């Protein structure tokens, strides 16, 4: 179930799943706690902007969500989990298999209430401790005493009190001594919500029959009493910028405003929520403003104000109704289609079941906008025909971009479900366009695409006809007829010379777009499915229908490629930008990478829930996918892209019970020599050689033009007296008799005392390996220290030091250039001395081989002869 | 083909910020402007990140494992990227303006000075993979009042030191528990507070003020406290400080002044070791090498980076670069080196590997408008708006001649002929071609016919002629050399800006006004093809502009193009953020490329935010020069009118992203762009894209392993190219044994010859196998020179490679063999004695 | 010490120097020096080294103890006996203290007919050679390979780092043997730059 | 960093940026106060008509 290659990121584009949010003020300011699935959101009131997530998702759903200044506890299943700034600081797990309902914090006690109607009680260990992590008791409610716990509610001013709420009435606990202080007297309906009121001693209790309780605990007594007739109240809320009113939600998806001294309505906000969806799930006034936030179950988050009163006086009675400030949303149902709006990973389209087409946006959660679906007005005049009510379009079956000419015209074509025709988008303005295209042949749309440079589009009609329109104008211009039955895909290069098509036929048209040709025909096995092109590589990948994805190399129309393995249908697939894999999804709840070079499955996943689409971000960092449950995107980041991969081919057998490194990894290193008798030179830069050369005149030129003025008292030895690293030759120690001009024995240098070793054991080897790894100044340091004085015996083990180096065939160039430094430093000792037998006989043997290495002046001579010729005449 | 990507920005070394030195000591870290430059000194390599800013860098950090670099800009947003893997991690806003971030030594934690508070924070792992919030704050510390200026972290990760401009140092411990050990406050200075450093054995406090005192702190009696035991001070008469640094194991202190002078000074004994003047620009950064003994300055004016060794009083580097100035560029006919003309008058030559100026030419009184190289490569040609045209030489790096008009007229414009022995240029106030004898320097003739001014000049490679384009919504060619002169005029719909000339010689490419790339055949004197560019040239508004980016007639038109030398593609830019690259005979665009995204330039954007605008107007017309504190920076120097010609302070205006001139590489697959920012050199070096050739489904990476085991290395070779894959081609390359290169060469399909002679040229240039290569050459050229010969234009690129590998390296060594060998025989044969 | 805290080989070659006792007899050269330096010599031995310091007018030598219950350093005795010898060899004070202070400073001893069998004018005009007019080459000498060298009469002293002192030994040789003098002077100026390099 | 003076040019109140605040009699150059350790230090003082020492 773990890829190799991606990893999941977040979800996008998901606000509330329905349970309550919470709300924690920090200072001033105040924040909201959504709940996502199996993780959680925090928002800031005044924008709401997205400020942290849970780091980790929770094993299992969250259920309830109290938040309270930094801290935030979200409970799911038995566990119920501390977070700080979305930091996971405690868990607390109680003792049994129930699982938590309802979470309350008051002080340092912490109260869940398992499903068993236990009350479980946390204590914090010491008083100034941040939250509670010591248990302290377990308080259980039987049904004797009351039904099932509905919620946890403490009221103020209540010493170690705890007012549990249920179905049959509320009971007053005291979690110190672990005693029922107080029964409330039974109510005749079910209860189903509790709110503290802003006054003393009264709790807001809501009834399944559309009553609201003022009940007042000290007196235990009904104060007042609300009616809502055929109405399920699911949430209370008093407002407490002074003036009292009481904001009453429905489950039909309905926000009730009172005014408690005046008995009367204030208005009424009418489906703010969708009824199917659960309605008004949360609604809660901001402690001492007049902004009422509110949520449902339909992945959206709104807001309301409550403006001043226009009435000079009587401002209490003439009150403005509540006017929508501003909201976060997202999609009702899982999305259908997605694609990448921009090269870059900024925009991302998406459409649903719910009608509606999104732009998210993955660099930061505001800027997502949905595009608005207002009509523009037509050119000829006629009335636009349809019905007056409006109601979206239906679903997006088939979506096709293009940002060649961004901001000009419409770039965006999709197709809708059972329709006759094709409709335009226009990304920069965020609204549908001006042009509809028609399939013309009475059949419905099946392929949408377009042309890189943004002029055309090409519809394809379930009856096998390909139309195609002029994007800037909306006029048909051609029209090719090939398939008789319907297409499935459309694609044209990036040169607008070769156009592609595949229809439910099995066959394979190659069209020229320029001349309108058809230049070849293809036929396949089965029925062809989907189509995606590539147009940096020009490969095509079609989603057969007998399980196979098959790649078709467009400039010679032959089949290159074909992947089996899937186990039924290939609901979609992406290739990746480099054009170097493929990634397709099936029903049979798996993600496959298939590694186009050699043709086989690299990596494999089992996704809980089927994968309806995936796409590549064209920067291919990150992979987006789209599933049959959940209304938000996963987002996957391609681990690909900060290491390699290997290719190795996955395990057929072992995925399914789930359910030669240098071609592995795709890189090569170059031999450090091919053959012996060949040439080759070092391992390293090659401005080494020149740098050695010309040291001098380079270090002439590095010289300041004036000189540095230094003060007088300075110290001698400064660089040696040095706090402790350098590894320069001058920073060098001796390793453990007769004075020698070389060196005392224990006191010479390391590479000496390789020249003397190597020329007994008759092999430098680690002579001219050490000679190799030298800085350039270190080797000109050297050669100048060799002894020049007779015997001359250092200079006569050099000179066969590099001959032997000569033999070798290797770094041959650091060895003409050691020789060059040899002539340079004692070539007036050398000269003098001829006549010597030991140097003579060495500089013969030098010769020797060097005499052999003058092949290489033959070839370079030669191609220079050819290359100079070749080019020119 | 058509897969290029941003490499690295030459013409620029350092713009502002702090540069940093690798830990290892071998890279150097070097903001230039809106991206990160990295400079590998010893192996002469260099490259700059692809990951771009919003805005100016303003301080950079690489922790010491050489795994995780951290940029934030002017704003404080932050941008993670992995080293190694060159991607980025994450984006974070800090909310304030950065001043300093830097690693702690053990690698754990990173500090940042933002505003008045010290932030702290943990490192995310670099094998972890990526999440949504990677970075995990550790503490706030809130005790400065006022910015901090910059701070320093203990050695052994325990303690920071902060300095802000509260005239006070002040110490923290990053472990709650080891608070009592440090909570001391350090006042006594009379200016801010440039820097507060531990000694090695950490017993020590120095801290460094402005005004040029150095305080030495000690812990001790009058019961135990922290006291100013010695004082030291810094005698410049007005000079102040403006970067210090300190390397505890060698007690080195580097101090770089606002004259533009740095002392080194070895404390505690404030002995004064040396001190240097780089020029009379303030020293904004200093930065110092691990082991202590390489100091780099940055001075942003004139964008100078230098390296010092101190230690024996040498240049490692010594650089200096141009923004907004260059004018134009003009690449080797090898490919070797990029030269470039400024409005300074420098005309500079920069190397593309290690992107360091290797020579630099300051004749020129006035700018110098464009550069040339004759088709030998020796000699190089050079126009200035100083009404002169200039003959450098290379191998000498004299100007050996001169050419000047009779009416002393400006010059824009130059064209030198392929023999590189005329030499014309054109003007935009004579309306005529002047023409010269390069050999003599006499003016040869002066060509007229134009009712405009001459906005481009180009001779064709093969027939010799000479194109000339002008406002005159004409073009003329004209056939100078030969018993009779002739002159063929051919209209157009608008002014001509640009022009290119087919390498064949038999058509030509021209820029219009409206917007349109119009090619012609010259010998029929008639269009051959017309491509469209209004729509897609990227134009942004300035924040000046009263009208919209698109209603905008500012720049919709291509001022500079060039053909690819295989003759199919045309690069094309203009006063435009946008670089487009077309195909010839399809008329279509290949690429687009955005020029910058940094909204320091003023074109960037197409559309600027609503927010900038008051009553009065757009908030950052407002000049706030007065607010900077040091009088260098209220002074302004502004003449009112002025547009180009002059020094950042003179215009008063943001610079505007404009790409001057663009060409193709004569060698590699890749082109360069000069812009304000500098020249972008985009190249298709990376290759990780898969275009194979001519597939089957029997070709595998796994089959032509086989074939190579089997020893069928002709076809192991062709299925290597088939499916074009380097590292797999590599292999293939490596294992043919010598005795069976000739046999492979002679049967290597026609097809394919194009792509090995391309893969031979870039291996060879930095591979070993020199010997090895040179038989491959040997044998391709003798076994199909022939077809080479025939088909010039598709095998030019690969061909020059090939003899730029040659000639730079191959010659190289046979050069120092060869002189050995005589210094050798010198030796032997004659008779030293006495 | 600040809150912020962190938490018998002979350096001189040539000759063998060596509760611990260390005796270094003084040249009557020396002595006068060795009077009006006494002040300035003890100081340091005692204080940093904690060694105890005698030295006998009857044998006129100088006479190192190590202090059980104070020496704490083991090298400190040697070290201590180095010092002192530098002292005694012709080396200045403050070059001397440098043996101390640094860990990484050697003395290299050679004779000039270990060189080379000189004897008579040939052997003054090698001393000479050494020497220069006015100590110029000499001068040359230490301040190129960044050494201190003493020039007693055909007894050579170089006292400085490992590589300094190998580069002034391959410089003094040179002119014994009687190398032409641009060879000594021109190759002192690349020996100068090469060392101080980085690379 | 600031400077105040009463309306009856009697009293003088300085601030500093060593976080100290000095109340002066200006008629005879006699310090009268010295508040030497405030929090943070002090941008500005005013002094009333009435005599209040206001301190930011
Ligand atoms: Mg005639």
């Amino acid at each position: 179930k773990n890829s190799k290659i991606f990893s999941p990121f977040r979800i996008i584009g998901n606000v509330s799943n329905g349970v309550p949010f919470a709300t924690g003020t920090l200072g001033s300011t105040f924040y909201i706690v959504t709940c996502v699935g199996k993780t959680f959101q925090i928002y800031d009131a005044n924008t709401l902007h997205l400020l942290f997530v849970s780091e980790k998702e929770t094993p299992s759903s969250i259920v309830a969500l109290s938040a309270h200044f930094h801290y935030v506890y979200a409970a799911y299943e038995n566990k119920v989990g501390i977070y700080k700034r979305g930091i996971e600081e405690h868990l607390l797990e109680l003792e049994t298999d129930a699982n938590v309902e309802h979470l309350c914090i008051f002080g340092d006690y912490l109260c869940a209430s398992t499903d068993d109607n236990s009350i479980f009680i946390y204590k914090k260990s010491d008083p100034q401790d941040k939250y509670p992590s010591e248990f302290y008791t377990k308080l259980t409610v039987t049904e004797i005493q009351g039904g099932e716990i509905v919620s946890l509610q403490h009221l103020a001013t209540y010493l170690n009190k705890l007012t549990v709420v249920t179905k049959s009435n509320v009971l007053l606990f005291n979690v110190r001594t672990g005693k029922l202080v107080f029964t409330s007297n039974e109510f005749p309906d079910q209860i189903t919500t509790a709110e503290p009121a802003p006054v003393l001693d009264i709790i807001a209790l809501g009834t399944v029959t559309g009553e609201v309780i003022m009940f007042n605990m000290r007196k235990g007594k009904r104060i007042r009493t609300i009616k809502i007739p055929q109405s399920r109240i699911s949430s209370l809320s008093f407002r407490t910028d002074g003036s009292s009113h009481l904001s009453v939600g429905t489950s039909s998806g309905d926000l009730i405003f009172y005014d408690l001294d005046r008995r009367s309505r204030i208005h009424v906000l009418k489906n703010i929520h969708r009824e199917s969806y659960g309605g008004v799930t949360q609604a809660t006034f901001l402690n001492g403003q007049p902004i009422i936030v509110t949520s449902g179950g339909d992945n959206s988050l709104k807001e309301y104000v409550f403006d001043p009163s226009l009435s000079q006086g009587s401002g209490d009675v003439v009150v403005q109704p509540p006017r929508y400030l501003r909201s976060r949303g997202g999609h009702s149902q899982p999305p259908s289609y997605i694609a990448f709006a921009d090269s870059q990973s900024h925009f991302m389209l998406s459409a649903s079941k719910d009608r509606s087409l999104w732009s998210f946006s993955l660099r930061k959660d505001a800027q997502s906008q949905e595009m608005s679906q207002r009509l523009h007005k037509k050119q000829d005049g006629g009335r636009v025909g349809g019905s007056t009510i409006k109601s979206k379009f239906p679903e997006i079956v088939a979506l096709a971009i293009e940002n060649a000419r961004i901001g000009e015209w419409e770039n965006i074509i999709t197709a809708h479900k059972d329709e006759k025709f094709a409709r335009t988008w226009d990304m920069r303005n965020k609204r549908v366009g001006r042009w509809t295209f028609d399939t013309t042949d009475d059949g419905f749309v099946k392929s949408v695409a377009m042309s890189q440079c943004g002029n055309f589009g090409f519809i394809g009609s379930s009856n096998g006809s390909i139309t195609i329109y002029n994007m800037q104008s909306g006029i048909l211009r051609k029209k090719y007829k090939l398939h008789k039955r319907a297409v499935t895909g459309i694609s044209l290069d990036g040169m607008n010379r070769k156009m592609v098509s595949c229809g439910l036929d099995g066959i394979v048209g190659f069209y020229d777009f320029n001349k309108s040709t058809l230049l070849g025909k293809l036929k396949l096995d089965a029925p062809i499915t989907a189509m995606v092109y590539h147009r940096s590589s020009d490969l095509f990948a079609l989603a057969l229908d007998d399980l196979s994805i098959v790649v078709i190399d467009a400039v010679t129309q032959r089949v290159v490629r074909q992947l089996w393995g899937h186990s039924n249908r290939i609901t979609a697939f992406d290739f990746s930008p480099e054009g170097r894999w493929i990634v397709s999804a099936s029903l049979d709840s798996t993600i496959r990478t298939w590694d186009l070079p050699t043709g086989g499955c690299i990596d494999g996943i089992i996704v809980d829930n089927v994968a309806t689409n995936v796409k590549f971000s064209p920067n291919g960092d990150l992979l987006a996918t789209t599933h049959v449950t959940g209304n938000g995107i996963c987002i996957w980041t391609n681990r690909a892209q900060f290491k390699t991969v290997s290719t190795r081919t996955i395990d057929e057998s072992e995925f399914a019970r789930m359910a030669l490194n240098d071609i592995d990894f795709n890189t090569y290193t170059s031999l450090e020599q091919i053959d012996k008798e060949l040439l080759t030179l070092s391992i390293g830069p090659r401005s080494k050689m020149n740098t050695l050369l010309h040291l001098d005149v380079i270090r002439k030129r590095s010289k300041p033009k004036e000189a540095p003025k230094k003060s007088e008292k300075l110290p001698f030895f400064l660089q040696l007296s040095g706090e402790k690293v350098r590894e320069g030759i001058a920073h060098e120690t001796p390793e453990e008799n007769k004075f020698k001009v070389t060196g005392r024995l224990g006191f010479e240098s390391h590479f000496t005392k390789q020249l003397r070793e190597g020329s007994q054991s008759k092999d430098y080897s680690s002579l001219l390996a050490t000679l190799i790894n030298f800085s350039p100044a270190a080797v000109d340091l050297e050669i100048r220290s060799l002894n020049s004085f007779e015997p001359f015996d250092e200079i006569v083990w050099f000179i066969d030091a590099l001959t032997q180096g000569l033999k070798s065939n290797k770094n041959f160039e650091l060895y003409e250039t050691f020789m060059s430094l040899l002539f340079k430093a004692h070539g007036d000792v050398i000269h003098a001395n001829n006549k010597n037998q030991d140097i003579a006989s060495a500089l013969q043997n030098w010769e020797d081989v060097h005499k052999k290495e003058d092949r290489l002046d033959d070839l370079v001579k030669f191609c220079m002869g050819v290359a100079a010729f070749v080019t020119t005449a | 083909k058509s897969d290029f990507k941003f490499s690295n920005l030459l013409g620029t070394v350092y713009r502002q910020g702090n540069i940093t030195f690798s830990d290892d000591g071998k890279q150097l870290l070097s903001p230039v402007g809106n991206r990160v430059s990295v400079f590998d000194l010893i192996n002469n390599k260099s490259f700059t990140f692809e990951y771009e800013h919003r805005k100016n860098i303003a301080a950079i950090d690489l922790n010491k494992q050489g795994t995780l670099l951290i940029s934030i800009d002017e704003d404080g947003r932050a941008i993670l990227v992995n080293f190694k893997a060159r991607n980025v991690l994450h984006h974070f806003n800090f909310k304030e303006k950065c001043s300093a971030v830097k690693f702690s030594p053990d690698g754990r934690l990173f500090a940042l000075a933002s505003g008045r508070f010290l932030q702290i924070w943990k490192t995310p792992d670099v094998n972890k993979d990526r999440q949504f919030a990677p970075f995990v704050r550790h503490r706030v510390h809130a005790g400065h009042f006022q910015d901090i200026t910059s701070l320093t972290w203990s050695q052994d990760s325990r303690f920071i030191l902060t300095t802000s401009k509260d005239l006070s140092a002040k110490i923290w411990s990053v472990d709650s528990e080891e608070k009592n050990l440090a909570a001391t406050t350090f006042n006594g200075h009379r200016d801010y507070v440039m820097g507060a450093f531990f000694s090695h054995d950490q017993e020590k406090i120095y801290t460094v003020s402005k005004d040029g005192a150095v305080f030495v702190w000690e812990f001790t009696k009058r019961k135990y406290s922290w006291r100013i035991t010695k004082k030291h001070f810094f005698y410049a008469n007005q000079a102040k400080v403006k970067c210090v640094t300190f390397h505890p194991a060698t007690r080195l202190l580097a101090v770089g002044f606002t004259s533009g002078e740095f002392r080194l000074y070895d404390l505690p004994d404030f002995t004064l070791i040396q001190q240097l003047s780089m020029g009379q620009n303030p020293v904004n950064t200093v930065s110092v090498n691990q082991t202590g003994e390489w100091l780099a300055f940055g001075s942003s004016k004139l964008g100078q980076l230098l390296v010092y060794e101190w230690q024996s009083e040498s240049y490692i580097l010594k650089q200096q670069g141009h923004f907004d100035s260059t004018n134009s560029l003009a690449y080797s006919p090898d490919g070797s080196r990029v030269v470039t003309a400024s409005e300074d008058g420098k005309i500079k030559v920069w190397d593309i590997t290690s992107g360091f100026c290797l020579a630099t030419f300051e004749e020129h009184t006035s700018s110098v408008t464009a550069v040339q190289f004759a088709k030998r490569g020796q000699v190089m040609f050079s126009s200035s708006l100083d009404g002169t045209v200039r003959a450098w030489d290379l191998i000498r790096y004299r100007n050996f001649r001169t050419f000047t008009g009779t009416e002393r007229i400006q010059f824009n414009c130059l064209a030198v002929d392929p023999s590189g022995e005329v030499v014309c240029a054109g003007s935009l106030d004579n309306f005529d071609i002047h023409v010269w004898s390069v050999q003599t320097g006499q003016l040869l003739d002066a060509l007229s016919g134009h009712e405009g001014p001459v906005s481009c000049l180009s001779f064709s490679q093969e027939n010799s002629v000479l194109a000339s384009a002008s406002w005159d919504k004409t073009i003329r060619i004209w056939s100078i050399f030969g018993r009779s002169q002739q002159v063929e005029p051919i209209e157009v719909y608008s002014d001509v800006l640009a022009l290119s000339m087919r390498p064949d010689g038999k058509e030509v490419a021209v820029s219009t006004l409206k917007g349109q790339i119009s090619i012609f055949n010259i010998e029929d004197a008639k269009q051959v093809g017309n491509i469209d560019c209004r729509k897609d040239i990227i134009s942004g508004r300035f924040n000046q502009d009263r009208f919209t980016a698109k209603n905008s007639e500012r720049s919709k038109f291509f001022t500079t193009i060039h053909y690819s030398f295989d003759g199919m593609a045309i690069v094309a830019g203009g006063n435009n953020n946008s670089i487009c690259l077309y195909d010839v005979p399809n008329e279509v665009l290949l690429k687009r490329f955005i020029v910058s995204r940094n909204m320091a330039l003023n074109g960037t954007l197409e559309f600027l935010n609503s927010k900038k605008m008051t009553e009065a107007g757009s908030l950052d017309l407002i000049d706030d020069a007065g607010e900077n504190s040091d009088l260098e920076d209220r002074i302004d120097n502004s003449l009112p009118g002025s547009q180009r010609g002059g020094d950042l302070s003179t215009r008063k205006m943001r610079p505007e992203v404009r790409v001057t001139s663009v060409q193709f590489s004569p060698t590699a697959n890749a082109f360069a762009a000069a812009s304000t920012e500098g020249l972008l050199i985009y190249s298709t070096n990376d290759t990780i894209l898969f275009d194979p050739f001519d597939l089957d489904v029997d070709v595998t990476p796994h089959s032509t392993v086989e074939a190579l085991r089997e020893k069928q290395f002709l076809n192991a070779l062709v299925m290597a190219f088939r499916l074009n894959e380097e590292y797999l081609i590599n292999k293939v390359y490596e294992a043919i044994p010598i005795k069976e290169i000739p046999l492979v060469a002679s049967n290597i399909p026609a097809i394919y010859l194009p792509r090995i002679l391309k893969f031979i040229g870039d291996f060879a240039i930095e591979s070993q196998h020199i010997e090895f290569n040179l038989i491959w050459i040997k044998a391709l050229l003798s076994a199909s020179g022939g077809y080479i010969n025939e088909h010039k234009y598709l095998f030019s690129t690969a061909m020059r490679s090939i003899q730029r590998f040659i000639v730079r390296v191959a010659k190289e060594v046979v050069n120092t063999t060869t002189d050995n060998k005589y210094t050798y025989r010198f030796l032997v044969s004659t008779d030293g004695s006495m | 010490v600040a809150p912020t805290a962190l938490k018998g080989s002979s350096r001189i070659i040539g000759i063998n120097n060596t509760f611990e006792s260390r005796k270094i007899m003084v040249p009557p050269h020396r002595m006068t020096p060795l009077r009006n330096s006494w002040t300035k010599i003890y100081p340091p031995l005692v204080e940093h080294l904690k060694l105890q310091v005698r030295m006998n007018l009857k044998t006129k030598s100088v006479e190192l103890r190590t202090n059980p219950k104070f020496t704490t350093d083991p090298g400190a005795l040697q070290k201590g006996a180095d010092f002192i010898k530098a002292f005694t060899l012709g080396f200045d004070l403050d070059d001397s203290i440098a043996l101390l202070r640094l860990d990484d400073l050697y003395i290299e001893t050679f004779e000039v007919k270990d060189v080379k069998t000189l004897t008579g004018d040939h052997l003054s005009r090698a001393i000479g050679r050494i020497a220069g007019k006015d100590g110029k080459t000499k001068f040359a000498i230490e301040n190129a390979t960044r050494t201190r060298i003493v020039l007693a009469d055909s007894k050579i002293h170089i006292l400085g780092g490992f590589t300094h002192i190998r580069m002034a030994r391959e410089s003094v040789v040179s002119l014994i043997l009687g190398s032409p003098p641009g060879k000594v002077y021109g190759n002192l100026r690349t020996v100068a730059s090469r060392l101080k390099e980085r690379y | 960093n600031s400077i105040a003076i009463d309306r009856s040019g009697y009293y003088m109140a300085t601030t500093g940026a060593d976080r100290s605040m000095k109340i002066w009699d200006i008629r005879n150059f006699k310090q009268l106060h010295s508040v030497e350790s405030l929090p943070t230090p002090g941008t500005n003082v005013s002094i009333s008509d009435t005599g209040l020492l206001a301190l930011s």
